[PDB]
């Protein structure tokens, strides 16, 4: 399963 | 910068004359990911050639593994033509039962 | 033995043609099980491993939604980064991003990874303390910084120490016919004269899973490795790897040359020579 939230921020 | 292709031609299983079986080509070692490849029988394009989703190695090139049915004869020639913007004219790799 | 996970995400502009492309791919070991690819007639993440079937409809939704979201983060991520080089909007870019957990035999977590690249060459990677960041240039230390001021670390981490772990045992369990059982290479030796004095010696490994393999020639019982000519291990499409390793040889001193394969499947290496 991917990782959700924690990719939120932008670079 | 930008990383030109590795290029193999191969079968999945060993080659038997008569007896079907899958032709393989296997890109890798690119950047950037545009990339086009032809399977080809007696110097034409195969129709309908199926390929893997794009993915990469640890070193961020990518790979490809096109592939289609075919069934090799003692007569029929096999290859695998790519170009990519690292190379100015495609490149032209033959299918060799050895390697 | 050990096993791992990773995702491998690559977005990629195209100045002129649409909005950047988003693809998502998701792999156990050397088997792929799902992609996502926002280019699809009908986005949304697709399995690609009979294993990964048996998820209920809100596994599918659920990542289908990250995936969306991730697509429309990136695109953003693409333009700033744009920006951090003062590049054009002329040129086609890339970010890649590759991260997940590696587990030891004994299923507990070894390390985890998250790891992205800007046009192929590393941009940003989470150490292995999954606490503080390594920025390849002053343009990822933009990045790092804004990654440090909302405590972006300590999710990943959160991520890659807890979902990401007990997601790859449910998945080794589901799968454990195919991803808990390691294929041996079948092995073979040819010979071809290369010229009157001299013979190409080729040692062969065929239908092996995982793709880890060794595959060197020895003279004498040393190793060959200068004049060894070694092809990368390659996909066959039924899950299986290939690879083969040459050796030119004076005509007359083939049986002074030794084949040694390593892979998993093998409980002990094994020790090949041309059989005329």
């Amino acid at each position: 399963h991917p990782v959700g939230q924690a990719d939120y921020f932008e670079y | 910068i930008q990383r030109t292709p590795k290029i193999q031609v191969y079968s999945r299983h060993p080659a038997e004359n008569g007896k079907s079986n899958f032709l393989n080509c296997y890109v890798s070692g690119f950047h950037p990911s545009d990339i086009e490849v032809d399977l080809l029988k007696n110097g034409e394009r195969i129709e309908k050639v199926e390929h893997s989703d794009l993915s990469f190695s640890k070193d961020w090139s990518f790979y490809l593994l096109y592939y289609t049915e075919f069934t090799p004869t003692e007569k029929d020639e096999y290859a695998c033509r790519v170009n990519h913007v690292t190379l100015s004219q495609p490149k032209i790799v033959k299918w060799d039962r050895d390697m | 033995g050990s096993h791992s996970m990773r995702y491998f995400y690559t977005a990629m502009s195209r100045p002129g043609r649409g909005e950047p492309r988003f693809i998502a791919v998701g792999y156990v070991d050397d088997t792929q099980f799902v992609r996502f690819d926002s280019d699809a007639a009908s986005p949304r993440t697709e399995p690609r491993a009979p294993w990964i079937e048996q998820e209920g409809p809100e596994y599918w939704d659920r990542n289908t939604q990250i995936f969306k979201t991730n697509t429309q983060t990136y695109r953003e991520s693409l333009r700033n980064l744009r920006g951090y080089y003062n590049q054009s909007e002329a040129g086609s870019h890339i970010i890649q991003r590759m991260y997940g957990c590696d587990l030891g035999p004994d299923g507990r977590l070894l390390r985890g990874h998250d790891q992205s690249a800007y046009d192929g060459k590393d941009y940003i990677a989470l150490n292995e303390d999954l606490s503080s960041w390594t920025a390849a240039d002053t343009a990822a230390q933009i990045t790092q910084r804004k990654w440090e001021a909302a405590r972006v670390a300590e999710q990943r981490r959160a991520y890659l120490e807890g979902l990401c772990v007990e997601w790859l045992r449910r998945y080794l369990e589901n799968g454990k016919e195919t991803l808990q059982r390691a294929d041996p290479p079948k092995t073979h030796v040819t010979h071809h004269p290369v010229s009157d004095h001299e013979a190409t010696l080729r040692c062969w490994a065929l239908g092996f899973y995982p793709a880890e393999i060794t595959l060197t020639w020895q003279r004498d019982g040393e190793d060959q490795t200068q004049d060894t000519e070694l092809v990368e291990t390659r996909p066959a499409g039924d899950r299986t790897f290939q690879k083969w390793a040459a050796v030119v040889v004076p005509s007359g001193e083939e049986q002074r040359y030794t084949c040694h394969v390593q892979h998993e499947g093998l409980p002990k290496p094994l020790t090949l020579r041309w059989e005329p």
